[PDB]
């Protein structure tokens, strides 16, 4: 929840 | 009777 | 589907279009979610090049690709996020906030969110680099509905990460700067903007009563209670955490929650099928029963005492432990009449059943509350009735077993109870 990777 | 904080 | 070796060749070509294509290939690798080669990109030395591409305002595509790629590196472990920060990425992303292209500045918002989301130090380092002014300036519209939906969601989430974490809490003077925008997002009709604002508010209300008062004088308590009654669990959870945080403060801060109608929602929350909701709602009740006697009367008036009896009877053990705390705070601060009503609701039998639990602290809390009730029974002269009452539901059996086990405080309180009312 702290971090978010952006996906396709 | 004391308030508990997280 | 490039290799890292090929990406390095493209990056070091000193050909801008080749670098753009290799960076896009790197972004595609870093954006697959089953094991992206973050450490491989870092070990290749690509991060300083990616940061330098952030400032190529002539080529906005390579800005977007580098921002996306650096965002996903910063999404990983603290070591990988540190690698992004060590490459000078923070001031570059803050400059990108002013990009005329919405998707680029949106990606700078995301990246900064990932960096501040690592912990106290990086959050404070992002603030010290001046990210708050341009972040809030992106939201300087009269009506938030005119902003793109995903754009707004990304800003709210990044702002919630700037309000997150303790040791140390965020600088008060930056919380003051953020709060008005945060209240605005808290009234915005989007379930995920709502959830993230509630998280931010819950973070800010965790700690000293001075910070609680700082959120409370902005008027957010009525909105928090409104959102407490939402059907969306991702909204109720942070909303209830914020309400629970506020009632840990002064009696006046607690009264503001009660005055907003929060108690009317608690029959729902105390029987909620989600365990952490029940546990949070019961912990909140424990801190409300630790207030003034008129506030304990509000709990009685809303009919919550039967619900506290039910949580103490059948619930998750963690929830039951918070129920034991709620009863001890109740019996410690209540009137004799309120205690009499509490016993009449049938608190004794569920209280006695937890005296066999394998937890030292809960036995302390329970045995303490038994002392409390007995002390009220002495002001009615009816200690014999309570003696036979604890008799009739296997209570003395437990207390005379607890009379002799390891912990010092339990058996000291156990012998006391036995000599004083059972002889």
């Amino acid at each position: 929840q702290r971090k978010r990777q952006k996906l396709m | 009777e004391e308030k508990r904080k997280r | 589907n490039w290799s890292v070796e090929d990406i390095v060749k493209g990056i070091n070509s000193n050909n801008l279009e080749s670098q753009l294509q290799a960076t896009q290939a790197a972004r595609k690798l870093l954006s697959r979610e089953k094991q992206p080669p973050i450490d491989n990109i870092i070990r290749a030395g690509l991060i300083p090049k990616f940061v330098s591409f952030l400032g190529k305002t002539d080529c906005s595509p390579i800005q977007f690709e580098s921002a996306w790629a650096l965002t996903n590196i910063a999404s990983g472990t603290s070591e990988q996020t540190k690698a992004v920060v060590d490459g000078g990425a923070i001031p570059a992303f803050i400059s990108l906030l002013a990009s005329p292209h919405a998707h680029i500045s949106e990606q700078a918002v995301w990246a900064l969110g990932n960096i501040a989301g690592d912990g106290s130090a990086f959050r404070d380092l992002v603030i010290k680099h001046g990210a708050i002014d341009p972040l809030l300036a992106l939201l300087a519209v009269p009506d938030l509905s005119t902003l793109a939906c995903g754009y707004l969601r990304n800003l709210t989430w990044t702002l919630s990460n700037l309000c997150r974490n303790k040791n140390p809490a965020p600088p008060l003077d930056a919380v003051e700067q953020i709060l008005p925008t945060l209240v605005r997002l808290l009234h915005h009709n989007d379930p995920e903007v709502l959830a993230d604002s509630c998280w931010a508010i819950s973070y800010l209300t965790d700690g000293p009563n001075e910070r609680i008062e700082m959120v409370v004088k902005k008027g957010v308590v009525p909105q928090l209670v409104k959102l407490l009654g939402a059907t969306e669990l991702p909204i109720v959870t942070p909303a209830l955490r914020a309400i629970g945080n506020i009632v840990t403060g002064t009696d006046e801060q607690t009264q503001k929650v009660i005055d907003a109608g929060a108690l009317a929602v608690f029959p729902s929350l105390l029987t909620n099928p989600k365990t952490n909701i029940q546990k949070e709602a019961t912990w909140t009740m424990s801190n409300i029963t630790a207030g003034r006697q008129d506030q304990i009367q509000q709990v009685v008036n809303h009919g919550l005492v039967p619900f506290l009896v039910g949580v103490l009877s059948k619930a998750d053990f963690k929830t039951q432990k918070e129920a034991a705390w709620a009863i001890t705070n109740y019996t410690s601060g209540g009137t004799v009449e309120q205690i009499v009503y509490l016993v009449h609701c049938g608190i004794i039998e569920p209280l006695m059943n937890l005296l066999s639990a394998k937890d030292t602290k809960i036995i302390q809390v329970i045995l303490d509350a038994i002392s409390n009730i007995f002390q009220a029974a002495e002001k009615l002269g009816e200690t014999e009735k309570l003696s036979i009452m604890i008799e009739e539901c296997g209570g003395l059996d437990k207390i005379e077993a607890l009379q002799r086990h390891e912990n010092e405080s339990v058996y000291k309180a156990s012998l006391n109870l036995i000599e004083k009312y059972f002889s």
